[PDB]
RNA sequence: GGAGGUCAACAUCAAGAACUGUGGGCCUUUGCCUAUAGAACUUAUAACGAACAUGGUUCUUGCCUUUUACCAGAAC
């Protein structure tokens, strides 16, 4: 589990070194992005945590895409690093179903969250939005997800 | 329908409180009553808390939190 | 048209250079819950502002135009929009058009998408009363020209004239020497109130003259509404309008309601 | 404690956090214990004042 | 003290590295068996 | 639509995925 | 119980044109503007994708007694103020009709339960000298005739019309209830 | 299809030493007699927890100027 090395963490796995950078450049910025710079607008606080949203995202589609898609890692490095907190087993659980594909978040696929329905706009992909900007001429209102900054997650866009 | 809870990055709490630390604007006059909510709950979280003690042999735990 | 509807509205003020929160300094210790100053009392807090709106200059297009909102961004009434073409609400100055929209719903709330009360305020406070509509602003503390009286109180009436004439239509300013005060009057409902928030603790002539330099330390105009006008003259003139205007309203019922027969 | 029994509550089945934790309000994560200490700290704090 | 504003977590705390626990010495002749897992957070999450 | 017209019609959009500023 | 089932009041136009609609209940909502009770509060967006959402501001004992949308605030029938439509109303009659509202603060709160209902609902620079003007005309009406044929500074205490132009091309192009005088040193 | 989850919802958990269904006969649906089938979980130095807190009301006391806060036994 733990985040923290300590003694009870098993020592690392090898191909590790290799990546270690990749890695470390996000951690520091996540470092970075939590070091709570004001502001007076509600619009600016989410958008701060649309940074730490973006990049946890980014760190696990980087491992994701190593261990699965290249294969470029060996499977005890990829459960170590599972097992350390470095990326979501979960949502790449979601990554590997058919249309999640590129996915978010797992907010934005909650039914029982939201009001009604379900599924942040967030989801639905641009080529419909534009039908109704079609029919109805207003362009299309929808530039950022509430909870995350997605636009067009959908695995078309 | 159910699908369970996603859990989500330490860092987003992390960043939650440390803003909400500060409070002197006008857009918290919500969070400030459910400060106040909260406070009749606070007991509870206590315990939940400190019935997890790390005990002696452990040297850091890491727990489950539940959080507004 | 090629002033508002032509370029994209513009940022006045960076978010960090955005003024400070937490008033400051009419007593001992800052309480958190409401946002003021703890013990003893000192003469009223108020100050002109840092800052106006700047009526063709900063105006232009924004979001909620193309997304089709109502509400005018009253922190750009106050050219304080730190947003830019970002904010939801409207940057520019009403036009009879969006009053068009608006004039549905007016009833209830203002230009700012804000409700309005009932009975006005101790003091004619800061938003109307849905009860009645008045487009009628009193305006007073005229100091806030600080203390150098200008040559004419016709020098007053050009600059009232100067200021408020920008932000729309217009009947009408009347100036009183006997008593400080201007009384100006306008078209819509709208573009009075958006007038009002907008100018709110000012000072006063050109980007410079005489005193300029420290205009910032004047206590800044009240604009605040007008009651009735007691002459019968204007009085009379009024019972007039009201009275063309139910002869107007009659034909629509007649129309909707003779339809329906 | 032998001599006087409690004899609990059938129907307590309804939990504080089952039912918070359902809400869209409420969200789930991990963290180290100390650093839940302090949280905990700033919270009861913020709340009193 | 009270006038010491307790510090935060992820500043000072969470670099320091945490200094070891109790445990015990143990042995690898008595205790084989439970030498391995005996401190374990939780002591064993799989066997399956 | 067509996947010939989606896929090259994407690229567009600023910032590869997902949070890439369509305009 | 009986909050909930005098039922909403609303308008058919206000309430917004689409087919379908899901609107909110909340059952101690805000208070009247009016009364200053509590009642059960509706949201709703008019249309779906709506940026603004209609809430209702008032009872539905005070929006029943003066007869009008709980939204709009307008007459349920004719669209309309009240202080109008009573006042067409007070019109034709002759003298009547106007409804004296409640000041203080318990004499509205009380007002509200008793059932009467109201008046209106027991039915339902070259410098210009240009003079003579009229007592009742705006500026508006001024510089929007000028512009409607094709900038200005009013007394109307003196009744005396000052007026300013940006160049004299509009000296002919004005010219090409009025003293004309092409006033300017 | 198998394994799992510090996942969810809906049922049930203290009694004639005790559950439920079904067939046959009688009174007239309950119920009684008889025949038959299946029975998770919990029970005999008796019980869901080889654990152990608080509150209310009503009494008996102890602190003892009075109310919170309390002292230690009982019943509900
Ligand atoms: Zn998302
Ligand atoms: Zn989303
Ligand atoms: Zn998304
Ligand atoms: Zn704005
Ligand atoms: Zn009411
Ligand atoms: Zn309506």
């Amino acid at each position: 589990m733990p985040r923290i090395k300590t003694r009870r963490s098993k020592p690392a796995p090898d191909g590790f070194e290799k990546i270690k950078p990749t890695l470390t450049d996000f951690e520091i910025q996540l470092r970075d992005a939590q070091k709570d710079k004001s502001s007076k607008l509600a619009a600016k606080s989410n958008e701060q945590l649309w940074e730490i949203m973006q990049l946890h995202h980014q760190r696990s589609r980087y491992i994701y895409t190593l261990y699965y898609k290249r294969k470029a890692i060996s499977k005890d490095l990829y459960d170590w690093l599972i097992k350390e907190k470095y990326a979501d087993k979960l949502l790449i659980a979601k990554w590997r179903k058919t249309g999640y594909e590129k996915l978010c978040c797992l907010r934005c696929i909650q039914k029982n969250e939201t009001n009604n329905g379900s599924t942040c706009i967030c989801r639905v992909p641009r080529a419909q939005l534009e039908e109704e900007a079609r029919k109805k001429g207003t362009q299309v209102s929808f530039h950022q997800c509430v909870h995350c900054g997605c636009r067009g997650c959908a695995s078309t866009d | 329908l159910y699908t369970p809870k996603a859990e989500m990055p330490p860092e987003h709490l992390r960043k939650i409180i440390n803003t909400h630390s500060d409070m002197a604007s006008k857009m918290y006059n919500t969070d400030k009553k459910a400060f106040l909510g909260a406070l009749k709950y606070l007991p509870h979280a206590i315990l939940k808390l400190l019935e997890n003690m790390p005990h002696p042999w452990e040297q850091a735990k890491e727990v489950k939190v539940l959080y507004h | 048209m090629t002033s508002w509807r032509d370029k994209s509205a513009k940022v006045q003020v960076k978010e960090s250079e955005l003024p400070s929160s937490i008033p400051a300094q009419t007593g001992l210790t800052f309480n958190i819950w409401y946002n003021k100053w703890s013990q003893g009392f000192a003469g009223n807090t108020r100050f002109v502002s840092p800052f106006a709106l700047q009526p063709q200059l900063h105006s232009g297009k924004t979001r909620g135009d193309n997304d089709g909102q109502l509400f005018f961004c009253l922190f750009f009434a106050k050219g304080m929009c730190c947003l830019g073409p970002k904010c939801e609400y409207l940057h520019h100055i009403p036009d009879e058009e969006d009053i068009g929209k608006l004039a549905l719903r007016t009833e209830v709330l203002d230009c700012f998408g804000r409700e309005k009360f009932a009975d006005y305020r101790e003091d004619m406070g800061g938003i109307g009363s849905f009860r009645k509509k008045n487009k009628t602003l009193y305006v007073g503390g005229i100091d806030g020209a600080l203390n150098s009286k200008h040559l004419k109180p016709a020098q007053i009436e050009s600059r009232i004239r100067f200021v408020f004439s920008r932000l729309g239509d217009i009947d009408r300013i009347r100036y009183v020497e006997s008593k400080n005060c201007g009384f100006v009057k306008f078209k819509y409902q709208a573009n009075a109130e958006f007038a009002k928030e907008a100018m709110s603790n000012q000072t006063l002539l050109l980007p410079s003259d005489k005193e300029w330099d420290d205009r910032r330390e004047g206590t800044g105009l009240l604009v605040k509404w007008a009651n009735e006008d007691p002459d019968p003259a204007a009085q009379k003139r009024l019972q007039e309008e009201l009275k063309l205007e139910s002869l107007n309203m009659m034909v629509h019922l007649i129309n909707n309601n003779t339809n329906s027969a | 404690n032998e001599l006087h029994p409690t004899l609990p509550t059938n129907h307590n089945k309804t939990k504080l956090l089952k039912s918070l934790k359902n809400t869209k309000y409420f969200q789930q994560t991990t963290i180290d214990w100390v650093e839940a200490g302090l949280q905990l700290c700033r919270q009861g704090h913020n709340m009193l004042n | 003290d009270d006038d010491e504003p307790p510090l935060s977590y992820e500043q000072h705390i969470e670099n320091i590295e945490p200094l070891d626990p109790i445990n015990l010495p143990l042995d690898s002749q008595d205790d084989e068996y439970v030498k391995d897992w005996l401190y374990d957070s939780r002591p064993l999450e799989e066997d399956s | 639509f067509t996947k010939s017209e989606l896929k090259r019609r994407r690229k567009t959009r600023k910032g590869d995925g997902p949070w890439g500023s369509w305009s | 119980d009986e909050i909930n089932e005098p039922p909403p009041n609303i308008c058919e136009q206000c309430l917004g044109d689409e087919a379908n609609i899901r609107m909110t209940k909340i059952p101690q909502g805000s208070e009247c503007k009016i009364c200053t009770l509590p009642f059960t509060l509706y949201h709703f967006k008019t249309s779906k994708r709506s940026n603004n959402i209609i809430k209702t501001l008032i009872c539905v004992r005070c929006a029943t007694q003066r007869n009008i949308c709980q939204c709009c605030m307008l007459d349920s029938r004719w669209h309309i103020p009240i202080q109008l439509r009573d006042h067409l109303i007070s019109l034709v009659n002759e003298e009547n009709v106007m409804t004296e509202e409640a000041k203080n603060d318990m004499m509205k709160r009380f007002l509200s339960l008793k059932n009467v209902k109201l008046g209106g609902a027991q039915i339902t620079t070259k410098s210009f000298f240009l003079y003579n003007i009229d007592a009742s005309i705006p500026e508006w009406k001024i510089t929007d005739t000028v512009s409607q044929l094709l900038s200005l500074i009013v007394n109307h205490k003196a009744k005396c019309g000052g007026l300013r132009f940006q160049s004299s091309e509009l000296g002919e192009r004005f010219v090409s209830i009025f003293i004309i005088p092409w006033s300017s040193g």
